[PDB]
DNA sequence: CATGCGCTCT
DNA sequence: AGAGCGCATG
């Protein structure tokens, strides 16, 4: 009688451990976090807030299908490329074949790697992400070699902030609507820290860019303070992307290399939204 | 048995005819953009599939890596089951228009590392599953495998 | 039409 | 560190 196991987890630019974060806060037992990343201050982030449990490798395209098979079979696959040759908020965007574009095509073959060979009837879940702002090419491209269509999941419906994002994946219940939840901040006055003052109840998508901050045409200061416009703090920047409060507060990184971090990064409560089936898959800690 | 083979990027049934595979079998497809994995199971189980990028000084929009990634996709399309009925090999080759990182990239999806075969700087490089003359002389170790209609 | 998981250049 | 550029695209 097959009981339920712990969770066996490859990530593939991993970023600030997104993944890991949310599974376990649905309380998700995770067997193995096998992450790919080559940043060093991500993978600092990482190694800090999840305390060595997860196993770092490094260039996703010095992975392969000897290392798959080693690190034993893996119940989920999560991944989001780079997207600066992707997104259109980038004009000498390179493309999805050359510059970072292509290292989409390094999850596309991991996966194909991971997935259980045919005759092999154990629960295999996937989940690759990345940017609505895309050439519809790039997208139609990647849909046919994930050979599925997207889902789009916007983290103003479950966040202070924009972030309509594509999800190609197998999770069950990927299309089922959002739910906010009594810890979500929806509001960024929400998100605020003490004696700070909103202009905004959303604010519109957080790039690395510190001027994604300033709101529409006018650039106008997210928040007032004590007689004195100002930005985000990082702690608020942090919140509003539904991680806990100094979480990227490592490595002695200044406003700019957070933000680097954060703009990256995944809306928490939508990977939240994503991941919550799964916990009645594995077993709860 | 006769042949089965699938083309991409070129066409070689001139060439399959001049080195005596042709007897209707083989399929040819310029733009794959639009391919699903059924198009690919539906032209009947392939023997053989073969791609390769234009010749440097050709025209092309595609970057020299997409050529790779199509094929690649489309090869594992093609293969056939976890048991074995019948020989299955493929082929791409390149006409010296890759990039040392899209070839090393080439080698690394492929699982393979390539064979450079010379003219006689006019050369190719070439990845296969088998165990233009001199690469011809590569196009003829099938004959074993596949009956040849002489 | 307003917008963007960015680069560049001080 | 912050301002400008960029324009296809939903
Ligand atoms: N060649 C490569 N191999 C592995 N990781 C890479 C890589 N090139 C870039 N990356 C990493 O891939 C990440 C994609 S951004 C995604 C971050 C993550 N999903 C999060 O939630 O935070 C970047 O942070 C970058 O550091």
């Amino acid at each position: 009688a097959e009981k339920r196991k712990p969770i066996r987890v490859l990530s593939l630019f991993d970023g600030i451990a997104t993944g890991l974060l949310v599974l376990k806060d649905l309380g998700i037992q995770v067997d193995r976090y096998i992450a790919s990343e080559v940043c060093e201050d991500s993978i600092t982030v990482g190694m800090v807030r999840h305390q060595g449990k997860i196993m770092y490798v490094g260039d996703v395209r010095s992975v392969t299908q000897k290392h798959i098979q080693e690190w034993g079979p893996f119940d989920l696959v999560i991944g989001g490329s780079p997207c600066n040759d992707l997104s259109i908020v980038n004009p000498a965007r390179k493309g999805l074949y050359e510059g970072t574009g292509r290292l989409f095509f390094e999850f596309y073959r991991l996966l194909h790697d991971a997935r259980p060979k045919e005759g092999d009837d154990r629960p295999f879940f996937w989940l690759f992400e990345n940017v609505v702002a895309m050439g519809v090419s790039d997208k139609r491209d990647i849909s046919r070699f994930l050979e599925s269509n997207p889902v789009m999941i916007d983290a103003k419906e479950v966040s202070a902030a924009h972030r309509a994002r594509y999800f190609w994946g197998n999770l069950p219940g990927m299309n089922r609507p959002l739910a906010s939840t009594v810890n979500d901040k929806l509001e960024l006055q929400e998100c605020l820290e003490h004696g700070r003052i909103a202009k905004f109840s959303k604010v519109r998508t957080i790039t690395t860019r510190s001027n994604s901050i300033k709101q529409g045409k006018d650039q106008h200061f997210p928040v007032f303070m004590n007689e004195k416009e100002d930005i985000l703090w990082c702690t608020e920047m942090e919140r509003v992307f539904g991680f806990p409060v100094h979480y990227t507060d490592v490595s002695n990184m200044s406003r700019l290399a957070r933000q680097r971090l954060l703009g990256r990064s995944w809306s928490v409560p939508v990977i939240r939204h994503l991941f919550a089936p799964l916990k009645e898959y594995f077993a709860c800690v | 048995q006769p042949v089965r083979v699938l083309s991409l990027f070129e066409d070689i049934k001139k060439e399959l005819t001049s080195l005596g595979f042709l007897e209707g079998q083989l399929k040819h497809v310029v733009d794959v953009t639009d391919t699903v994995r059924k198009d690919v199971e539906e032209w009947g189980p392939f023997d053989l599939v073969y791609g390769a990028t234009p010749p440097l000084g050709h025209t092309c929009d595609r970057p020299p890596s997409w050529y790779l990634f199509q094929f690649h996709r489309l090869l594992q399309y093609a293969r056939p089951k976890p048991g074995s009925p019948r020989p299955f090999f493929w082929m791409f080759v390149d006409n010296l228009v890759l990039n040392k990182e899209d070839l090393d990239v080439a080698s690394r999806f492929l699982e393979m590392e390539p064979v450079t075969i010379p003219d006689v700087q006019n050369a190719v490089r070439v990845w296969s599953n088998i165990p233009t003359k001199l690469v011809k002389n590569c196009f003829l170790p099938l004959r074993e495998y596949f009956k040849y209609f002489s």
